[PDB]
C-alpha cells in the first residue's frame, strides 16, 4: 500500500449532492430548499446528513 | 448520568431554523 | 459574590445587533445583507465578528 | 462551561411542589 489519499469533510456542492442522493427513495415536496440546508451546515459529515433525513422520514 | 446525557446533546444552535419564504 | 450568571455565545439576533453596533463608525453600502452573515455564523463570538469588520475596513 | 453550569443545578426534584389545600 503506497498511495496515501486524504478524504476531508464535504463542502457545499458535495453536501448538495449527498442530500439529493439520500432522498431518491422517499417522495419529498418540491418547496424544500436543499441548497439552503447545505449552506447552513459546515462541519457535518455524510452520516449527519443521513441522520437528518432519517429523522424527517420518521 | 446527567453528564453522559448531556454529551449526547445536539449541536448548540439550529433552533428556530427556517427556510426562506420566497414566492 | 453570590449570584452566578452564565453568559453563552450569542444567537442569531444578537449577532445581528453586534454587527450593526460595530459598524456605526464606518459608512457601509446599503446592499450588504447583515442578516445573511448572522445566519451563516454559528460558533462565532463577538471578537470574531469585530475581527471580520476590521479586516473589511482594512 | 455547560458541565460547570450543570454542577450549579438545583436538587433534581421538588418541581410541582404544593401545600395541602386544607380548609
Amino acid at each position: 500500500l503506497d498511495q496515501l489519499i486524504y478524504i476531508p469533510l464535504p463542502d457545499e456542492k458535495s453536501r448538495v449532492a449527498i442530500l439529493k442522493a439520500n432522498l431518491r427513495k422517499s417522495p419529498v415536496a418540491k418547496d424544500v430548499d436543499l441548497e439552503f440546508l447545505a449552506k447552513m451546515t459546515n462541519g457535518f459529515s455524510g452520516a449527519d446528513l443521513t441522520e437528518i433525513c432519517q429523522r424527517a422520514c420518521k | 448520568y446527567e453528564m453522559f446525557a448531556q454529551t449526547l446533546q445536539q449541536s448548540r444552535g439550529f433552533g428556530s431554523f427556517r427556510f426562506p419564504s420566497g414566492n
